[PDB]
């Protein structure tokens, strides 16, 4: 019903709910699903839960539309969010985090380093993005001594002393140029949103100011897991979201329509299968060829194997009526009168066998399960391993199904 | 007495000698609240002539910025990094050094 969409919009971010990860969330949603169970009494639910209270009060906006009509005519500790939430305090207390560990962060001359709370698994999601704003400046105005970005999950003191090492790629704010250099952009100051962003289909790192995006500042960085990370002299003080909150700046959605887009283009743009001839003394063996299936538009292969398909499965539902209509309007179109002749003695067989007295949904549902194994056994893109990864931006039943 | 049309007349002590000093200026500019802006504040030719020997007369044109306390510091360290302003900026240091020398920046600083 539209109670569980509500909530699970209201718990979660939105940009992570339009891509293949969302499975995860619907799951993680529906087993603790017994502390939840028009969207005003919902959101008031949830706030007596709590997701819109700290303390800066997490406010909503609800519009009033009979009166313009008139006038004018921790919860994610418990579910088991596996995601970046908070930052990770310092067990020699050298940070002031708040409760949330998001809304301030400040250190308490050598940087203060921390990271996440939690690490991102390189075959599990598409687009991963989040935001920081400057509150405070300890020089000149546009001159904040802040690094962050993310950082390699397998040289701290060198992290103190320095800023960052050989494993942070990220951006600087003292001098506005990245770690590992370049003119790539320029210091950020006092009420400044940086965000920082990785892309799992091509694989690359980018950051963007003020809603900008700024390019992409490091390349082919798949099969590889990141932490977010931020260092910090003291005097200054970020605050930081995730998401899970406040809305973004960027629009990253329209960020990830068009790359969804893209990849749909660049997919999307005899006549029984029989058994598998692979299988021999019981175990799978690899073709020396290039492809396994042949199919095609302009050969009309494809709509004959589709028209075969289509014709058992109305036949196996017990729909004769609509597969002679289906037979008929095939006579009148016209490798094709093999197909009539094939659909023709299956409707026979079956008025011989109800007189007496699938394979499309099977095509649907190992569609699902291909995608998703392409999606977490790291798959290469088409030959080389900078390809992207186009089958990281479908999700198959929000996209194609409906 | 920061007109456009307004004659300085003064000395310099530079080594040991004296010469003698005429500034004219040309155009005032001297911005408000909100500065975002890299136009000089004031204009002016400087002439140097020789008082104690025959030194010939040097005379230049020479721009300058004010100091307001929002954007433009005392310390060479709160002006912005641009290529028309580095030529300003010494060191913190001799900042302090140079502006400590009046009496007025003291009168200034302790109210």
């Amino acid at each position: 019903d539209d109670v569980d969409r509500e909530f699970i919009n209201c718990l979660f971010p939105s940009y992570l709910l339009q891509q293949p990860v969302a499975y995860d969330l619907w799951i993680l949603y529906l087993q603790h699903r017994k502390l939840f169970h028009t969207r005003k009494e919902i959101w008031s639910k949830l706030m007596n839960l709590g997701v819109l209270g700290t303390i800066q009060v997490y406010k909503y906006f609800y519009p009033d539309v009979n009166d313009f009509t008139l006038r004018f005519g921790d919860i994610y500790k418990i579910l088991g969010y596996f995601l970046p939430s908070r930052w990770q305090a310092q067990p020699n207390n050298s940070l002031q985090l708040s409760q949330d560990g998001i809304t301030h962060l400040q250190p308490n001359v050598d940087f203060a380093v921390t990271w996440a709370n939690k690490s991102l698994p390189d075959n599990k999601l598409t687009i991963f993005y989040y935001e920081i704003k400057v509150l405070s400046v300890t020089e000149s105005a546009e001159n904040s001594n802040i690094v962050i970005g993310y950082k390699l999950v397998e040289s701290i003191n060198k992290c103190q002393k320095y800023g960052f090492d050989l494993n942070v790629f990220g951006y600087c704010g003292f001098d506005g140029l990245i770690t590992n250099s370049k003119e790539y952009a320029k210091p950020f100051g006092r009420d400044d949103v940086i965000g920082c962003g990785i892309n799992f289909i091509d694989g690359s790192i980018f950051f963007t100011k003020n809603g900008i995006h700024l390019g992409n500042a490091f390349t082919d960085l798949n099969d590889l897991e990141f932490v977010p990370y931020v260092a910090l002299r003291p005097g200054n003080s970020i605050k930081t979201n995730f998401g899970l909150n406040e809305d973004f700046v960027f629009d990253i959605i329209g960020y990830q329509d068009k790359w969804k887009s893209l990849a749909y283009e660049h997919i999307c743009r005899k006549f029984l299968l029989g058994e598998d001839n692979r299988f021999i003394d019981g175990k799978l063996v690899r073709p020396d060829v290039n492809n396994i299936n042949n199919l095609s538009v302009d050969d009309g292969s494809l709509p004959n194997t589709l028209n075969v398909m289509i014709n058992d499965y109305l036949i196996h539902e017990g729909l004769v009526d609509v597969a002679k209509g289906f037979l008929k309007d095939l006579q009148k179109d016209a490798e094709s009168k093999d197909v009539i002749r094939h659909n023709e003695r299956q409707i026979m067989k079956e008025e011989r066998m109800v007189k007496i007295r699938c394979a499309l949904e099977n095509v649907i549902s190992n569609t699902r399960a291909m995608l998703s194994t392409l999606l977490e056994y790291n798959a290469f893109g088409s030959t080389n391993s900078s390809d992207p990864r186009y089958y990281k931006a479908i999700n198959f039943d929000e996209d194609v199904l409906n | 007495y920061l007109r456009p049309r307004m004659q300085f007349t003064g000395y310099q002590i530079s080594g040991y000698k004296r010469y003698q000093v005429t500034v004219n200026l040309k155009t005032v500019d001297l911005p408000k609240k909100d500065c975002t802006s890299l136009s000089p504040h004031l204009s002016g030719f400087l002439s140097i002539r020789g008082l104690t020997n025959q030194h010939p007369e040097i005379s230049t044109y020479f721009e300058a910025y004010a100091v307001n306390h929002k954007e433009l510091g005392f310390l060479s360290s709160s002006w912005k990094d641009e290529p028309v302003l580095n030529e300003f900026k010494a060191t913190d240091q001799t900042d302090l050094e140079h502006w400590i020398n009046f009496p007025s920046f003291r009168q200034l600083f302790l109210m």
